[PDB]
C-alpha cells in the first residue's frame, strides 16, 4: 500500500 | 508565500536559473501535492516537473530543495501505479537510495518514506528497488544499539518501507534479501511502539504466506512466542496482522503448526473466537480449520484446551464466512481425528447446528457438511452406534435436510445425500 | 493435505 504526507 | 500556486507559476519558477525561486516553486509543489481532496498529480505530471524535481534530489548544497523534492516526489509516488510509474521512469530510486545517507534525518526520512510507496506500487517495483540496493542503507538506518533512541516517527516510517519489501507474491521477494532483512524485522518485533509491531507482523505475514520454505525461513529465527505474545495484544491493529502470520504458520508442515501450538496459541482463541471484530473470528476460525487438519495428537491438544464448545459456537452463531471455516474445521477434524475425539464432538451439540446449516445456498458448505456427517457416520459404525446419531439427526430436522439435498443441482451433493439416507436412513 | 492456503 502508500501514504501520502499531508 | 508558497501557498495556493498554480501549476503555471510553479513552472515558471521551476524554469528559471534562480535556485532560491526554484526552491520557492518547489515547496509550492509540494504544498499543492500535499491538500487533502484531490491533489494535482496529473497535471503535475503533464507539466514535466518529475525529471526538475530528480535533478533538484542531487542538489546536496541546497538541503531544503532536496527536502521539498522529495516531499513531492513521494506524494506522486503515492498515487495511482501510472504517477508511480512516473515517478520511477524519472530516475527517482537512485536519487532517494543515495538520500538515504543524508546527514539531515529529514531527508533521508522522505526517502525512506518515498522508496516504500514505490515498493508497495507491486513485485516489479519492489524488486527493481532491490536490485538498486536500498535494504543494505536502510538496514544500517537501524543499527543502533537501542531502537529507542531514534525518533518514533522514523522508526515507524523505516518499518513500514521494509514491510513493503517484504510484501506481494508472483513472485515474493528475492530469497536473499528475505534472509538480510528478518534479523532487524525481528528485534521490531521485539520493540515496543503499538505502530512499529503492527507493520513488523505485517511484514511477518506477508513472509509466512507461501511455500513452507517461506514459512521455515521465518519460524527458524524464533519469532513464534512473540508472536502468539503479540496475538494476545490489546491493540485490534497488532492483533490483526498476529494472528494473520500464525494461520499462515499453520497452514505449513505438522511441525511448524506445533511450533505455533507449543507456544501456547490455543489459549489466546477462546478470545479470538469470540472477538467483537468479524474479521479477527473468519481469521481465527480459519485458523483453528487448519490446525484441526494436522496430526490427531493435535487435535487432541484442541480438545484439550477446551476449544470444541468454541467451534460449535462459532457454527451456531456467526457470520456465514466464519460459520463456513467453522464446518470446514469440523470436516478436517472428522476426517483426521480418532473415533473417541469424534464421539466427544458429538457429545459437544456439533449436529444440530451442522444441520442448520444445511439451509444454506452456498453449495461449498453443504459438501464439507455433507463429507463431515459421513465421517462421523463412519465413526459411528466403528462403534455400532449409527442408529443413535441417525436417531439425533432426525430429532434436529435433519434427515429432512438431507432428503431436501437429493434432489439439488450439483451432483457431489446429490451423490452424498442419497448415499447418506441409502445407508443409515 | 487438508490445510487450505489463502
Amino acid at each position: 500500500r502508500k501514504r501520502r504526507r499531508h | 508565500g508558497t501557498v495556493n500556486w498554480s501549476v503555471e507559476d510553479i513552472v515558471k519558477g521551476i524554469n528559471s536559473n534562480n535556485l532560491e525561486s526554484q526552491l520557492q516553486a518547489t515547496q509550492a509543489a509540494r504544498k499543492l501535492l500535499s491538500r487533502e481532496k484531490q491533489p494535482p498529480i496529473d497535471n503535475i505530471i503533464r507539466a514535466g516537473l518529475i525529471p526538475k524535481f530528480v535533478s533538484f534530489l542531487g542538489k546536496t548544497d541546497c538541503s531544503p530543495i532536496q527536502f521539498e523534492s522529495a516531499w513531492a516526489l513521494t506524494n506522486i509516488a503515492s498515487g495511482t501505479s501510472e504517477q508511480t510509474k512516473a515517478v520511477v521512469d524519472g530516475g527517482a530510486i537512485p536519487a532517494f537510495i543515495s538520500l538515504l545517507a543524508s546527514p539531515h534525518a529529514h531527508i533521508s526520512e522522505q526517502a525512506v518514506w518515498a522508496l516504500g510507496n514505490i515498493a508497495g506500487d507491486g513485485s516489479a517495483f519492489r524488486d527493481l528497488v532491490i536490485k538498486h540496493g536500498a535494504i543494505d542503507p536502510l538496514l544500517a538506518l537501524l543499527a543502533v544499539p537501542d531502537l529507542s533512541t531514534l525518533a518514533c516517527g522514523y522508526l515507524r516510517n523505516l518499518t513500514w518501507t521494509l514491510s513493503n519489501l517484504c510484501r506481494n507474491k508472483n513472485p515474493a521477494p528475492p530469497l536473499d534479501a528475505v534472509e538480510q532483512i528478518l534479523p532487524t524485522l525481528v528485534r521490531l518485533l521485539h520493540h515496543n511502539d503499538p505502530e512499529v509491531l503492527a507493520d513488523s507482523c505485517w511484514a511477518i505475514s506477508y513472509l509466512t504466506d507461501g511455500p513452507n520454505e517461506r514459512i521455515e525461513m521465518v519460524v527458524k529465527k524464533g519469532v513464534v512466542p512473540q508472536l502468539v505474545k503479540l496475538l494476545g495484544a490489546t491493540e485490534l491493529p497488532i492483533v490483526t496482522p498476529a494472528l494473520r502470520a500464525i494461520g499462515n504458520i499453520v497452514t505449513g508442515t505438522d511441525e511448524q503448526t506445533q511450533k505455533v501450538i507449543d507456544a501456547g496459541a490455543l489459549a489466546v482463541f477462546p478470545s479470538l473466537l469470540t472477538n467483537p471484530k468479524t474479521n479477527i473470528q473468519k481469521e481465527a476460525t480459519w485458523t483453528m480449520s487448519n490446525i484441526t487438519a494436522g496430526r490427531q495428537d493435535q487435535i487432541q491438544q484442541v480438545v484439550n484446551h477446551g476449544l470444541v464448545p468454541f467451534l460449535v459456537g462459532v457454527l451456531s452463531k456467526a457470520d456465514f464466512k466464519t460459520q463456513k471455516e467453522a464446518a470446514w474445521a469440523i470436516t478436517n477434524y472428522t476426517s483426521g481425528g480418532t473415533v473417541e475425539q469424534i464421539v466427544y464432538l458429538v457429545h459437544c451439540g456439533i449436529i444440530e447446528p451442522l444441520m442448520n446449516l444445511l439451509s444454506a445456498k452456498d453449495t461449498k458448505i453443504i459438501q464439507v457438511i455433507l463429507d463431515a456427517i459421513s465421517n462421523i457416520f463412519q465413526a459411528a459404525e466403528k462403534l455400532g452406534e449409527t442408529e443413535k446419531l441417525s436417531i439425533m439427526i432426525e430429532e434436529c430436522g435433519g434427515l429432512d435436510k438431507i432428503e431436501a439435498l437429493q434432489r439439488h443441482e450439483n451432483e457431489s451433493v446429490y451423490k452424498a445425500s442419497l448415499n447418506l439416507i441409502e445407508k443409515y436412513f
